[PDB]
């Protein structure tokens, strides 16, 4: 449980705010604190017991909390920002801490620009290979975030499926890719196979089918 | 200033276990809560467990809830998690993290983990297929189930290799990494145009060429 939205995004000085919820079993009572984690250090402790802030930490990074919810504003953004974040707090029900979904917060340094899909069905070897590798190819997107699962058919299910992380390219854009695996036989029954590839509010499903 | 530094991890077949250590040097280790974090490759941090200053009460999450074990040994400022049956899930990057004095709930000084990789693999290839061609189509190889991380692609020997991008590769389940790479062209040189991957898995010693084609087929 414990959802902040995948994304964020502003411009090299604006505000921003990432939301975290989850439920009364925790945020509701327990406090709530956010952690800031650039790409492959360690995490640091930004924001605690709702609105606190370590000594070592500005004052443009404000923090509250509204009913079952808390909420990380940003004030002034800079490249310095531009890293992962994550809102924590404690479950009174399941006695164990809770983390968030995480959101990245990138801070607008080229044109936004959507997702470009490209999902290649089996190869025809492989199949004989008794195995199904489903190819999802997704590209050149400002913001390097997404949102990635797929549906066999009506239905969707994660039962098999790997999803690899944003990196960016020699265009300057990121870009990522998914798999779904499967038994050649699972291929034939269920006539139908999607992608989905969502991404600043606007998702797109791309789907291929047995023949 | 504080100094928190994880160790003791890498690779290990499923199930046997392995443990993990952390060491405080800059406070008084003897007198604050303890944490354990892990974050899997790409998803978020995950919670595992915390131990009291005196190592008596601690909680662990139904995550494991009985596969883990965190001791901990205040003579020697050192921070363990016992991790017995490793599930694959299980690979991550394992965090170690001081809670508040006052506040347990406050995670203030973490370091860089150590990286744990449950995967029963030794040294294999790679798997290469033909992702058939289709403003103007992309195509590209499919490289699947290796063990050995490193792996380099090009294509046709590096004949312009703008408009390709070879992807980061994947720690499946079978703990075997796999990985593509695509190529864009003008969807009007089909069958003109030659169009193949010239592979490379150093760890199983192999070099591969699949000559992809365009799928006159459905």
């Amino acid at each position: 449980v414990l959802t902040q939205p995948p994304s964020v995004s502003a411009a090299p000085g604006q505000k921003v705010t990432i939301s975290c919820s989850g439920s009364t079993s925790n945020i509701g009572n327990n406090y709530v604190s956010w952690y800031q984690q650039h790409p492959g250090k360690a995490p640091k402790l930004m924001i605690y017991d709702v609105s606190k802030r370590p000594s070592g930490v500005p004052d443009r990074f404000s923090g509250s909390k509204s009913g079952n919810s808390a909420s990380l504003d940003i004030s002034g953004l800079q490249s310095e920002d531009e890293a992962d974040y994550y809102c924590a707090a404690w479950d009174d029900s399941l006695s164990e801490f809770l983390f968030g979904t995480g959101t990245k917060l990138t801070v607008l340094g080229q044109p936004k620009a959507a997702p470009s899909v490209t999902l290649f069905p089996p190869s025809s070897e492989e199949l004989q290979a008794n195995k199904a590798t489903l190819v999802c190819l997704i590209s050149d997107f400002y913001p390097g975030a997404v949102t990635v699962a797929w549906k066999a058919d009506s239905s969707p299910v994660k039962a098999g499926v790997e999803t690899t992380t944003p990196s960016k390219q020699s265009n300057n854009k990121y870009a990522a890719s998914s798999y779904l695996s499967l038994t050649p036989e699972q291929w034939k029954s269920h006539k139908s196979y999607s992608c989905q590839v969502t991404h600043e509010g606007s998702t797109v499903e791309k789907t291929v089918a047995p023949t | 200033g504080v100094q928190l530094v994880e160790s003791g991890g890498g690779v290990v077949q499923p199930g046997r276990s392995l443990r993990l250590s952390c060491a405080a040097s800059g406070f008084t280790f003897s007198t604050y809560a303890m944490h354990w974090v892990r974050q899997a490759p790409g998803k978020g941090l995950e919670w595992v467990a915390i131990i009291s200053y005196d190592g008596s009460k601690k909680y662990y999450a139904d995550s494991v809830k009985g596969r883990f074990t965190i001791s901990r040994d205040n003579s020697k400022n050192t921070l363990y998690l016992q991790m017995n049956s490793l599930r694959a899930e299980d690979t991550a990057v394992y965090y170690c993290a001081r809670a508040s004095i006052a506040a347990a709930r406050v995670l203030d000084y973490w370091g860089r983990g150590t990286m744990v990789t449950v995967s029963s693999a030794s040294t294999k290839g790679p798997s290469v297929f033909p992702l058939a061609p289709s403003g103007t189509a992309a195509l590209g190889c499919l490289v699947k189930d290796y063990f050995p991380e490193p792996v380099t692609v090009s294509w046709n020997s590096g004949a312009l290799t703008s408009g390709v991008h070879t992807f980061p590769a994947v720690l499946q389940s079978s703990g075997l990494y796999s990985l593509s790479s695509v190529v864009t062209v003008p969807s009007s040189s089909l069958g003109t145009q030659t169009y193949i991957c010239n592979v490379n898995h150093k760890p199983s010693n192999t070099k591969v060429d699949k000559k992809v084609e365009p799928k006159s087929c459905d």
